[PDB]
């Protein structure tokens, strides 16, 4: 074991279990990205950087050239993978302890070998490469945008691009003020399913609704090299 | 063949840890800005250690088969030394003392960074040893809304020396570098709560009252 | 004692590139450089398997909102792919459908027995691999790119993705959700330049290069893998 | 003693709006809000004739380069137009061709004998016109908007363009060079809010409004012209 | 006929309109709103830049789903500043007042324009126009991100009587606080020694006391009837 | 004896003449826009702000919170309408006195009444509105982008949106270091010609080359109210 890590996100309030063959290092909250001074910076979901031991709507501060730092006084953001918790009927911002049920949990685990994701770009599960075994299957998550159309994405070779639960709204937006909410411009981008005959043909536009979303999203598998 | 990258934050190239063969030393590259679009190098990866410095280390081309080197308005950003900030831009040889140096070391195992989000130093996981302790460096911004950030599991997010302005801006064509007022460094905060913080209480921290509010980290390497 | 190291190679042609000596082929695909959705670019490092997709499409993704509605090829988004030597049509108008096939580069995802990395010389000379490392391929130092809206992405300088085997002033093509692809005048490719040690801390000497002399200032690189 | 003052009015319907009393009609057109080319938005103040074009098109512009090549509808650009009350199709999919007609607002460019301006109340009450000025129309305080890529533009607060006669949560529609138009979830319209004098320097009280109560916090305005 | 002359005091006192010009209203000097991290500016020479009622969040926004949010996200407002010394920490509610410039909208008989010398000398008003005031050539500004805005050089808004390195303040919509951050920049036309065509500009750093001599001057003029 | 201003650009090294019925105030150089700290800010071509008495590749400076200003040390830009002067065969940046032949001249004139532009969106000249007379005719110029895809545009009701000479490359890019040049990403956007039958029809894409550009660009007329 040369020090390989695998990060998993439950997308629920419950800690996820480490996949077969790996050992738990720690559990935390699923950080998707932050936005400071209007610049988004993400933490790849397949890396430990997306799993923070402590949650905060404003987990960072900034410092200037006069050697003065400011904490939460401005208008910065933090974004976290969320749970199935329904968005409040009032649709008003969520604060304090009421935020907890909306934040996804994660586990960082030590693995005996390298891990990677493969995507089928079809409704079927792509097989793990020659010599690699399955850790989990999911849906191909590519990138996202939210406030100011800023955002970040996942490395398609990383387990972070393979979420186990498809969610039309996989993340929640939080502000330094201490509020969090789901906003209409919170966009999640997923790889689409493509038939062999559609590759070199004009894509056929489609607008999908509740009940027919998940079936048009590329599937993926997270695999670990056998040793 | 894991590559351990170290940035000295001084004008002296760092020494590789015992047992690790040095592949090369260079200058701490943070990011390039071409067409006002930042492209960063992860400080924990070897690409952030460029053997040869230049205020303009890149060129660009378009489909018309024309390439321009130092013929427009691009920039380069480098990790800074802990040297006192100059009052005016520095040129050519006067730049040297401001550019952090780095070394790329061939390591036997992978190195990771862990963050406490607390004043306490976070433990390296069981079976891993500490290579160094530092402060949780998260991201940065400078000209416009351009900038970048570090991966928190990368050693690049753990700087041994906290610096409010940890990097410098070099004007590609003028061959000068300087620290401008719009430069910002972002760091993980220390959170008093055990794991879930309530509405954050806004605050302004001045010299001497800062470091106690910056998350700490350790860079760890798997013991074989 | 194989831990699962991966290296992705791009042929920059319509033929599949071979995995380099000492490595094992896992699968092949099409060379994805980056995508742009809702005007934001998100790239895939060319040295990683994420830049090698099994299926091509001018619109390889869709987007969804909090109202449980997803839209595919129903706005104004982009996909960018490494391209081949295929010349731009004389009309210079957008390419569509089957006519796109000749333009898209192929890739191979290969498993290496040891860590793989790129090294750059910052000169017109090929940089040697570190002592104890063997060569997989040599190329040109490719670092970042921009196109529509000056959006783009780049490569990690120690990733094999920063070492393209064939220099091209236009190494990638721009495609749109509507099914078109083309080369545009603002598709800029950025490469590490040649820097003389004596001039590291000197004001750079500006240079304008035209067809035939483009590579005279382009840094070279070699992709290497640890022996045994 | 007419110096050439102009005021543009938008019906926000498919019928031409009438020039307000005291003004003379010059011509009519379609309500252009802004365009986005190479990912950059450029708007036209709704109070000016520039927001009133004689001809509609999902792609009203083309672009040219230093190589003397121009491209029309050959990339991924946008046009935005004030819209009508026409409901979004049940499919919620892009509208094309003739089906777009019912969605585009009309406008009138009118000549006024004197200076024309808008005044806002910042309350739910209609602000009175300055002493000596007469009323052209009343409306809601429309200040800016954003859509794709969070790009957009806005209105000058003393321009008649900042005073829309019909409040709409989606006052504009997004069109693309490929010929499609649609409403998107991130098409945001910003309006001046109601502010109580006593609360000017107090932390604002957050408010979430739903269908039926949207205008309860929208500032009102009146467009006025100097009586001569 | 109705021309509107707008004046910003750059102090916490509303400016008095010139005699004969009825004051339509007075308010607070609005520079720009930032919604979804996109700046939308008001021309300082136009009446829209003089908002009768201040608020750290003077606007709200809605989307096509028929939902509007007031002060329920992370937006901001920027205002022209007074010449007051800069605070060390953000100011809240009533402590904001002394930092917001005031303005007055005056009904004028003729149009007002600004002229710039791009020289240390004051530019002359054109023949047949009289001077209303003299100032410094204020061109543009940037703050958070790459957002900001600028003034029209023919608009009185580009001619500020008082030069200030940080002529505006940033208000956090939801927190109801305002402050001056280090990333704020003001841009001004420079004085150019040459008669009309400057050679390669010579880079320079100007410190307190050596600045104003390098800032272009301007005059706001009004047509004499 | 009211006075309104009308600004005209020759798009050549020669000062343009004031249109009929207006009087000269001053001549200058045609400033299109500036870009400071990566933010573009234009001066509408129909306003005096686009006519500067003095030319400089860096006509402005910026000041910070520490009351320190910097002139030309960074990487800012200025853009100017240009002349028919051919771009140097070397394609290398132009400096100093060599820049002059590339900069368009302008005139600011006092007019007896308001002026405006009308656009036909056809190859024919749109007539001046009822009660207004012609000052000049041109081509409908809408917006532009250059370095970093930043740019600005013209008010379509303003004379600035009606350039008398169509130019595929109507402006040149200059830098604070003193260099100017034409770059491949310098894009000019013009209103296109639209037939009545094409309004509510999918636009027909076209790529036009030398000799067929000007004929696909909307025409315009700048008019002044009669008094």
């Amino acid at each position: 074991d040369h020090g390989f890590l695998v990060t998993r996100h439950s997308q629920t309030i419950d800690d996820p279990q480490c996949p077969s063959g790996t050992k738990i290092l720690y559990h935390g909250y699923s950080l998707l990205y932050v936005q400071g001074n209007e610049r988004a910076h993400g933490q790849d979901l397949g890396t430990a950087g997306s799993c923070l031991r402590k949650f905060s709507t404003m987990p960072f501060l900034f410092c200037n050239i006069n050697n003065v730092c400011n904490f939460a006084s401005r208008n910065d953001y933090s974004y976290w993978l969320s749970t199935p918790e329904p968005m409040p009927m009032s649709m008003a911002p969520i604060t304090g302890e009421n935020i907890r049920p909306f934040i996804s949990r994660c586990a960082v685990c030590e693995a005996p070998a390298m891990v990677m994701a493969v995507h089928s770009q079809t409704i079927q599960i792509p097989p793990c490469p020659s010599g690699w075994s399955s850790l989990w299957i999911g849906y191909s998550f590519v990138m996202h945008t939210s406030a100011g159309a800023e955002g970040s994405g996942q490395a398609l070779a990383s387990p972070g691009s393979c979420l186990e639960e498809f969610r039309s709204a996989p993340f929640i937006e939080c502000h330094g003020r201490g509020t969090c909410n789901y906003y209409a411009n919170a966009y999640s981008f997923w790889l689409a399913t493509i038939e062999r005959s559609e590759m070199f043909k004009k894509p056929t536009p489609s607008t999908l609704k509740a009940g027919e979303l998940r079936t048009h999203v590329s599937r993926c598998q997270v695999c670990m090299r056998r040793t | 063949g894991y590559l351990l990258v170290k940035h000295s934050q001084t004008d002296q190239e760092p020494m590789c840890p015992v047992g690790m063969n040095k592949l090369w030393s260079g200058y701490s590259l943070l990011y390039f800005e071409g067409q006002e679009k930042a492209h960063n190098q992860d400080l924990g990866l070897a690409g952030s250690c460029l053997a040869r410095f230049s205020t303009m280390p890149f060129l660009y081309c378009n489909p018309g088969d024309v390439c321009y080197y130092a013929s427009r308005n691009d920039k380069s950003y480098w990790l800074s030394t802990t040297a006192p900030l100059p009052m005016m831009p520095v040129a050519e040889d006067e730049i040297k003392p401001y550019i952090s140096r780095c070394s790329v070391c061939e390591a036997p195992a992978i190195a990771i960074a862990v963050h406490s989000q607390d004043v306490s130093i976070p433990h390296c996981p069981a079976g891993w040893r500490s290579l160094w302790i530092g402060y949780s460096f998260l991201m940065h911004t400078a000209a416009g809304d351009e900038g970048g950030g570090q991966s928190l599991v990368s050693p690049g997010s753990c700087l041994e020396d906290f610096r409010a302005t940890p990097f410098i801006e070099c004007n590609g064509g003028r061959g000068t570098c300087h620290y401008y007022a719009n430069k910002y460094s972002f760091w993980l905060t220390t959170i008093p709560e055990q794991s879930f913080q309530g509405s954050p209480s806004a605050d302004t921290l001045k010299a001497g009252l800062i470091r106690t509010h910056i998350s700490r980290c350790q860079v760890c390497m798997k013991n074989l």
